[PDB]
């Protein structure tokens, strides 16, 4: 069996890989940040509660001007909010109600939502006719779309339940690059700040590092036990945090190529649905199935705060580009905005 | 008065 | 507020009104979920009531239904079965002909045991369709049902066999008191299908009318 | 005669605070049902009745201890009669809407108007207000004096409306029970029929008898000395028990 | 077949194996530097007064 | 998108007249629509505004009680009902589309205008006519009589260009933001109650009368008009 010899070659190659990662693990992040001063208790309170959805809110995304946010719920609506005024500037009825993701364009021109329809439909907001209309339907994924993220007005990287990620061209509607290698189905995705690369996560309990310019996986990160629901880069673009069903958020370096640290408590047993950082990345927020967001000191592993406003599972949260406020959405059909 | 309640 | 911010508040108020109207239209309709293994007669069911998730509208006795054939997508269902939390009923199509075909009936019991005891469906009633019963009416006598079911005491023709398959499906739920299972052996040319769906949704509608009325 | 008034003080304050934060919760806070409009209006009627009994309890306490002798304006007991009658009317409407929810299920789901609950609350409060303000003119609780017989005949009209409310609540409850016993299978029917039996028992022996002793006993029994020291405090004690027990069964038990 | 999938998987692991990794200490100190340089403009690490708070 | 209007012609004073503007190609129910007239030797003057959903209606003080604005959502038609007219109503009535959410561009589209013949933050244009060199940087200034910088951070000054014989178009909205369909050479800035419109690298077919409009509060008022003449 020649493929058995190939599998032994693969086995000694992964053994050499974890030897190479183990050879550079001279210290932990925890003993480096043992000296640094803790930030204490972050007493965040709800500034605004956004109340217009009638079903479970599955996704949310902040605009780049830190005022408009889109939220997609299962009542067939994605609503774009004015977060300062709690005003709805756009209610968009969806083609399929079963939405699981939403995005906001960095230019602010488009939103893009997708779900069980296998289509990350793209909606033009700055139209001459004044209504929001579908601009492009992106079919081609054979599994449910879990996360789609905008690079530009013309490129969008989508994650789906067919174990592949795809980079699209919005004018053609044809996916230009396919990102294969995940064996389980990909649930989470986050772009780097320079957007030359991104990371994704699946039921392999693995995170993979894909480049949008060439199109292959350069790095694979392992250390979770189950599916990761959540991923978000550090604002430097050199690290990211992954939330899973293991009640463990884990941070990984790109350039050091291993897991650094685990954000776990004994009193948390439910899964993490969303993660995000702050502007500086000192603290990472994390939504839980225990209905509350947990603010973790991303350097000292301590629970710096608890945001317990929601009556159901916190499915989506995000932090503005200004870093002013954190919006958290949840399955009791409310967005709460914390500061 | 009905009953001076 | 200035003039433009007051008009933005008014635009948001009309958007609130349309959201309330559309959620009130979708609150008074019935959302059903087709299931079952492959080629189990589900497509014949959705033909006789009338890429991604397939949706079917039909109004029966002034009651708007929305059927959801979600089975066209092949992914691990634990990551999207909570989207259908809060459906009224779960239409489950089991082929009686797939008892001898290949452990396909055992695959149907695997999927029924998975979703009948699912944590998001601990309350939702399940309509269970046993179709291809005429195909069962020939293939009872060509090959016995003991090749599918390991014990099967007392084999006969079509009556204790169908009742045994009914009883072997019905006890799979570990909580028989919170939820309730409906069953219908059905033909291909009959109006008992959508009639039974109406009369099994009506119990759930009564229970939801009492949940809305604090009871 | 005193410790009845202390007992109604305790019951009326605990009912006041409980029904008050029910009235805040589903008044402004929590998303509401069409049923919750009925629970809200029952809470408003019940809040008015309980605070007015608290004020009359303070009047008795002050005139037994401090001897201030506050001749309280009898304008307000017209509003009190309206609040009591509206509370019982809304309780009968709760029972009727539950009966209509089970007897006509598809109608109650799809074709029930969303503002039918509001117009039933408004029209029923308007009927109770018109009835009570007519009793206030015709009896002399208000600023205008009133004759004796023309008081008592429309006061018997109020009592007939009350016993009609009991017949409506009993008929709706028994129709609900027979509809559950002939055609229900997905239901937790034991908790159901204990809840309906509990609320008809409350509306019988905790909510009726103050209306019974105030609206028909004073013109039928008529001894004017035996019943005053015994029946009249204990009767409003039972209606204060109904008043305190309404938010638990109607709103609180479901919520928690 | 699975032999070509294992062949491209071995090629993928060969491309993953030659990464010039840095030590965990230096990347940890890079995280130190980023979180100390931007701790001033982080309105979650330090709460801010209501003049500069739009919420 | 397109708006067409009708209802002009010779009307006796003291009589009644109905003008009608029908939408074509935009979601007319979602737009708050206005009416702006223009006397044949005088700049623009706002008349009425019925909101989207017809929930909110304002008028100018010179038309209050005599003019009635109402829309029709299915027929997609805005119509204005007048009575007891006079020679001060001898104008050309433009019907203006607008929309109001965050990031919107109100007054972006105007109807083509119909001539009608009948037989308060004041905005001040600093100079009614400036000389034009084609290719020269021209600054057009508007002087307010109130602080247009609202507390929310916005500054509701709008810039319009009425080309000769062509309807006014939105150039710059909220004193700073370019409208869709203007060159980047248009630029406006300023401060509270002090504004300017800088036109660097002036091109041909850009001459006309320029209008500054406040939108801090109703009634909206216009500038008298800054004519650009070669
Ligand atoms: C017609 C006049 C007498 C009514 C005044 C009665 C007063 C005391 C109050 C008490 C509680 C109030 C109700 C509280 C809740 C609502 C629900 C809303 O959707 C319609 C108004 C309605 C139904 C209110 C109507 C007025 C009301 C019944």
């Amino acid at each position: 069996s020649e493929l058995d010899q190939l599998r032994q070659e693969a086995e000694q190659l992964k053994n050499q890989i974890r030897d190479a990662r183990k050879a550079c693990a001279d210290a932990t992040l925890s003993q480096i940040t043992n000296n640094i001063d803790p930030v204490g208790r972050i007493q965040m309170r709800t500034r605004r509660t956004l109340r217009g959805h009638l079903a479970k809110i599955y996704a949310m995304h902040w605009g780049t001007d830190s005022r408009l946010l889109v939220s997609a719920s299962q009542d067939g609506k994605l609503i774009i909010w004015d977060s300062y005024t709690t005003n709805k500037v756009h209610a968009i009825p969806l083609r399929s109600s079963w939405v699981m993701t939403c995005a906001y364009a960095p230019s602010g021109n488009y939103v893009a939502c997708g779900g069980l329809d296998n289509i990350c439909s793209i909606y033009n907001l700055k139209t001459r006719e004044g209504n929001v209309r579908v601009s492009r339907e992106l079919a081609g994924h054979t599994g449910y779309l879990s996360c789609c993220r905008f690079l530009d007005d013309n490129q969008i990287v989508t994650s789906s339940g067919d174990t592949t990620c795809a980079l699209w061209d919005i004018e053609t509607g044809q996916q230009t690059t396919t990102f294969t290698g995940h064996t389980g189905d990909v649930m989470s995705l986050s772009l780097a700040p320079d957007t030359r690369l991104f990371v994704s996560g699946a039921c392999d309990a693995s995170a993979k590092l894909w480049d949008v310019r060439e199109g292959m996986c350069r790095q694979t990160f392992t250390g979770h036990e189950s599916d990761i629901n959540a991923i978000c880069f550090f604002p430097n673009g050199n690290a990211f945090a992954t939330g899973s069903d293991d009640a463990t958020c884990r941070l990984f370096d790109l350039r050091a190529d291993q897991e650094l640290m685990t954000y776990s408590h004994d009193n948390i047993i439910c899964g993490i649905t969303s993660v995000s950082f702050s502007k500086s990345g000192r603290l990472l927020l994390a939504g839980y199935d225990d209905f509350n967001c947990n603010v973790w000191d991303a350097l000292k592993a301590d629970r710096a705060g608890v945001l317990a406003g929601h009556d159901n599972r916190v499915s989506c949260l995000g932090v503005t580009d200004d870093g002013m406020a954190v919006a958290t959405g949840s399955w009791d059909s409310f967005l709460k905005i914390w500061n | 008065c009905k009953n001076f309640f | 507020l200035s003039a433009e911010d007051k008009a933005a508040v008014e635009r948001s108020k009309m958007i609130d009104r349309n959201l309330r109207e559309d959620g009130e239209k979708a609150a008074r309709e019935v959302k059903l979920l087709l299931l079952g293994a492959g080629e189990s007669g589900k497509s014949t069911i959705v033909k006789q009531m009338k890429t991604g998730i397939v949706e079917t509208h039909f109004t029966f006795k002034d009651l708007h239904f929305k059927m959801f054939d979600v089975g066209g997508q092949r992914s691990e269902r634990k990551k999207w079965i909570h989207c259908f939390e809060g459906v009224t009923a779960i239409i489950f199509c089991v082929a009686l002909s797939d008892y001898d075909l290949v452990n396909r009936m055992h695959e149907s019991m695997k999927l029924f045991d998975s979703i009948c005891n699912n944590k998001w469906f601990t309350d939702t009633s399940i309509i269970l369709f046993l179709n291809k019963k005429d195909l069962f009416e020939e293939k009872i006598k060509k090959s016995p049902l003991t090749i599918c079911y390991p014990e099967y005491a007392g084999s006969n023709t079509y009556e204790e066999a169908a009742a045994y398959i009914q009883c072997q499906f019905e006890d799979l739920n570990k909580r028989k008191d919170t939820k309730e299972i409906y069953t219908h052996f059905t033909c291909a040319t009959d109006t008992k299908n959508v009639q039974f769906v109406f009369d099994a949704v009506t119990d759930v509608i009564i229970k939801n009318n009492l949940k809305d009325c604090g009871l | 005669t005193l410790i009845p008034v202390f007992l109604i003080l305790f019951i009326a304050l605990v009912g006041l605070v409980g029904n008050g934060f029910v009235l805040w919760l589903l008044g402004f806070r929590m998303r509401r049902n069409a049923f919750s409009v009925y629970v809200l209006s029952l809470a408003g009627a019940d809040f008015l009745f309980l605070c007015f009994q608290i004020i009359n309890c303070l009047v008795y306490l002050s005139n037994f201890f401090c001897s201030i002798s506050i001749n309280f304006p009898s304008f307000f007991t017209t509003v009190m009669t309206c609040a009591y009658l509206a509370g019982l009317s809304m309780l009968s409407t709760v029972s009727t809407e539950r009966c209509l929810s089970v007897l006509w299920p598809i109608w109650y789901r799809c074709r029930r108007p969303r503002h039918l609950s509001a117009v039933v609350c408004v029209l029923l409060w308007a009927l109770s207000l018109l009835l009570s303000i007519l009793e206030g003119k015709f009896c002399g609780f208000l600023f205008s004096d009133g004759d004796s017989g023309w008081c008592q005949t429309f006061d018997f009209i109020t009592a007939a409306w009350l016993i009609f409310l009991f017949m409506v609540l009993c008929g709706s409850s028994l129709a609900l029970l027979v509809r559950i016993l002939c055609g229900s299978r997905g239901l937790p029917l034991t908790r159901l029929y204990l809840t309906i039996l509990l609320t008809v028992l409350v509306f019988l022996l905790c909510g009726l008898p103050f209306g019974i002793q105030w609206f028909l006993i004073l013109w039928i029994w008529k001894d004017s000395d035996v019943l005053f020291c015994h029946i009249h405090p204990v009767s409003v004690v039972l209606s204060s028990l109904n008043s305190s027990a309404n938010p638990i069964i109607y709103f609180f038990v479901g919520s928690f | 077949a699975s032999i070509a999938q294992a062949r491209k998987l071995v090629e993928q692991l060969k491309m993953e194996a030659n990464i010039d990794r840095i030590k965990v200490s230096k990347a940890a100190a890079d995280l130190m530097a980023y979180c100390e340089a931007h701790a001033k403009e982080d309105p979650l690490l330090t709460p801010v007064p209501a003049s500069e708070n739009p919420f | 998108v397109q708006l067409v209007e009708s209802g002009g012609g010779l009307v006796q004073p003291g009589g009644s007249r109905k003008l009608s503007c029908s939408a074509s190609g935009f979601a007319f129910s979602s737009f708050g629509m206005h009416w702006v007239r223009q006397a044949p030797e005088k700049g623009l003057e706002w008349v009425a505004y019925i909101s989207s959903g017809s929930g909110t209606i304002y008028y100018a003080d010179t038309v209050k009680g005599r003019f009635t604005i109402s829309r029709d959502d299915p027929k997609n038609t805005l119509f204005l009902q007048m009575t007891s007219l006079r020679s001060e109503d001898t104008a050309m009535y433009y019907c203006v589309r607008s929309i109001y959410y965050y990031g919107s561009s109100p007054f972006d589209f105007w109807g083509q205008g119909t001539t009608l013949t009948v037989s308060d933050i004041v905005m001040t244009q600093a100079t009614s006519s400036v000389p034009v060199t084609p290719g020269e940087s021209v600054s057009i200034s508007c002087r307010s009589s109130k602080s247009l910088l609202h507390s929310n951070g916005n500054t509701y000054l709008y810039w319009f260009l009425q080309r000769p014989g062509q309807s006014p178009q939105l150039l710059i909205y909220r004193m700073s933001n370019l409208a869709s369909g203007v060159p980047d050479r248009f630029s406006g800035s300023g401060s509270g109650t002090a504004f300017t419109l800088t036109i660097s690298r002036l091109e041909a077919e850009d001459v006309g009368v320029y209008y500054c409009m406040q939108h801090l509060e109703y009634p909206l008022t216009f500038g008298a008009g800054t004519k650009l003449e070669l």
